[PDB]
């Protein structure tokens, strides 16, 4: 009996965000090959949406502008990394800065 | 030949495990002939918690190994014995194993007696030295406090972790309860050795 | 293609994680991904000059004598012990092989 | 040397000198053992 | 069986080439070990024979290697299999490293077959139903729930 709904607890418990303290993160302060790519990528659809830059040399392309942006230290994207999948509805993430971090070579 | 080397490496393995002698060491033909007509040459082993580990090691053909009526009475009999009994050790011959009955008996003491772990192990296992073999790495039981803060520096459960089976021979030489964590140096040809944590596990039937 | 698909589908999951353990959903399968945690694209052979050198040899090559501080002694002596810790665990290597 | 093993959990828990892993430690053996090889007091006299 | 270790076919005495340390600390290298190699593994034969060095026995089985020694030296036996059947131009260390941690994961030797993505991973339907014989693992994934 029952349509697989009505026992069904479908709807997964909200999670909360726990963001873990500047000094306690352990993963790598280097933006992976991946993550420098995502930045780039994200920034530069977002300028191809958008148009708006905080560069002072103007460029012809959102990819260059965008690569700029994280050469230059001014993109305005976090890098959050997520750790765990806690059963108490307990979502732990450390949410580094693309600005502070180390940029991989790209070149 | 399995006799002798299985009289010399047990007794190596009760040193290995870091346990006393509540009596003294026979020769090996007065083993040899106990076996062959008792059936069976139990051992006594007392460990530093104070508990009494038991070892008995069956014969390949005896009347011990193909009836379970007989093997129930040891059992009950031998479990009723006021010793503290942390653990009881069944050293039997291989094919014994896939004998169904002395399984069924096992499980059923076992359930029985829950605070006693009972495990049988075929021969091969107490027939050589298994830490100091070349091809087995050496295995470690961390303890669970340093477990514990292993995982929680990494946020694993320890259902997380690579699984051990506590019939492994170096944990069964270690002594490895299911749900405990044991160490492993690994020899590596890429980063020249390398550290990995299991989890123990329940055994084989 | 037969072995080749067979084999992508066991090991697809396993992907590097946050603490470079290679790791199926959440349960791992590696402490760490080549046991060094490098990407097989940088990875570059030299030779370990002390592997092959006598006890003599190497004091007479490695030994540094122009000072007279116990440090320079505990200095030979961890190339020693490093050179002595490559042999063993390469001759076990070597053994099971 | 010491500190190798920190470039693979990053810079700030090697200021703060947090613990690290026993395998961490392990990975980086080899690492350690080549720059204590070419790195020999012997062979940086003429390196400033 | 008359005389022998049961299962060994065969026995050829083969010279080989190993890595000793001298008393002057020299790793020399030794072309005059001699030492002989069977057909069909017996390990635990092997072991009880005395003229034969018990703790230096080598065998191409996986299956012998993880009975009698564990699933660590199964995994190393896995890589050093994988590696001789790689030939020369063999790929990296790390990805038969893989191989093998994949396989001895759960402490077991799994398959790279249907059997051993069910050992590894049961609960990724998906998965097995992308692999082989969607019908099948789906009507098993909808009894299950």
């Amino acid at each position: 009996e029952s349509p697989s709904i009505c026992e069904g607890f479908v709807q997964a418990s909200s999670q909360t965000l726990v963001i873990i303290p500047d000094n306690e993160r352990i993963t790598s302060n280097v933006l992976t090959t991946f993550e420098a790519t995502r930045l780039v990528a994200v920034r530069a659809q977002q300028l191809a949406i958008n148009g708006s830059t905080m560069l002072k040399k103007k460029y012809s392309s959102p990819i260059d502008i965008a690569k700029q942006e994280l050469f230059n230290r001014k993109i305005p994207l976090l890098v959050m990394r997520c750790i765990k999948v806690t059963p108490e509805g307990q979502k732990i993430v450390e949410i580094w800065n693309p600005r502070e971090m180390g940029i991989p070579l790209l070149d | 030949m399995a006799m002798q080397k299985l009289f010399t490496y047990i007794y190596e393995f009760i040193e290995y495990r870091k346990m006393v002698l509540l009596e003294e060491k026979v020769p090996y033909d007065k083993f040899v002939q106990m076996v062959l007509n008792t059936g069976f040459f139990r051992i006594n082993a007392e460990t530093l918690n104070h508990g009494i580990v038991s070892v008995f090691i069956f014969g390949a053909n005896g009347k011990y190994v193909h009836h379970g009526g007989d093997m129930r009475t040891l059992l009950t009999n031998t479990l009723n014995e006021k010793k503290h009994y942390e653990e009881l050790i069944l050293i039997v011959d291989k094919p014994v194993l896939s004998k169904k009955n002395i399984l069924d008996i096992i499980v059923e003491q076992r359930a029985a007696n829950p605070t006693i772990v009972i495990n049988i192990y075929p021969y091969h296992l107490f027939c050589i030295n298994i830490p100091k073999v070349s091809a087995i790495p050496k295995h470690k039981l961390i303890t669970q406090e340093e477990a514990q803060e292993f995982l929680g520096r990494e946020y694993l459960q320890p259902q997380d972790l690579m699984q051990i089976s506590a019939s492994d021979p170096p944990v069964v030489w270690l002594g490895g309860r299911p749900g405990d964590f044991v160490q492993i140096e690994r020899p590596s040809e890429t980063a020249m050795h390398a550290v990995v944590i299991r989890f123990i596990t329940k055994s084989k039937i | 293609g037969y072995a080749n698909r067979k084999a992508i589908f066991g090991l697809q999951s396993c992907i590097v994680d946050y603490y470079r353990r290679v790791s199926i959903d959440t349960r791992l399968v590696q402490q760490l991904y080549g046991e060094d945690g490098l990407d097989a694209r940088q990875l570059e052979t030299v030779r370990f000059e002390t592997i092959m050198l006598s006890d003599q040899e190497l004091e007479d090559k490695f030994k540094y004598t122009g000072i007279q501080s116990p440090l320079f002694e505990e200095e030979f002596s961890r190339l020693k012990k490093d050179r002595d810790k490559y042999r063993q665990i390469f001759l076990n290597v070597e053994n099971f092989n | 040397c010491k500190n190798l093993p920190y470039v693979f959990i990053n810079n700030i828990q090697e200021r703060l000198q947090t613990p690290i892993p026993v395998y961490l430690k392990r990975a980086a053996s080899l690492m350690r053992m080549l720059i204590r090889i070419e790195l020999a007091t012997v062979k940086t006299l003429n390196i400033t | 069986t008359i005389r022998g270790i049961p299962g060994i076919k065969n026995a050829n005495v083969v010279k080989l080439m190993r890595h000793r340390v001298d008393a002057q600390g020299k790793l020399v290298r030794l072309d005059n070990i001699y030492a002989i190699k069977t057909n069909g593994t017996n390990i635990f034969g092997a072991m009880l024979d005395d003229n034969i060095d018990p703790y230096t026995i080598v065998s191409s089985s996986i299956g012998d290697t993880m009975e009698l020694y564990g699933i660590e030296a199964a995994r190393q036996k896995i890589i050093s299999e994988i590696r001789t059947v790689m030939g020369d131009k063999g790929p990296n260390h790390r990805h038969l490293l893989m191989y093998a941690d994949l396989m001895t994961r759960t402490g077991q030797v799994t398959s790279l077959e249907k059997a051993g993505l069910n050992a590894r991973e049961p609960s990724n339907v998906l998965l097995r139903m992308a692999l082989s014989s969607p019908v099948q693992v789906l009507t098993d994934a909808a009894v299950d729930s």
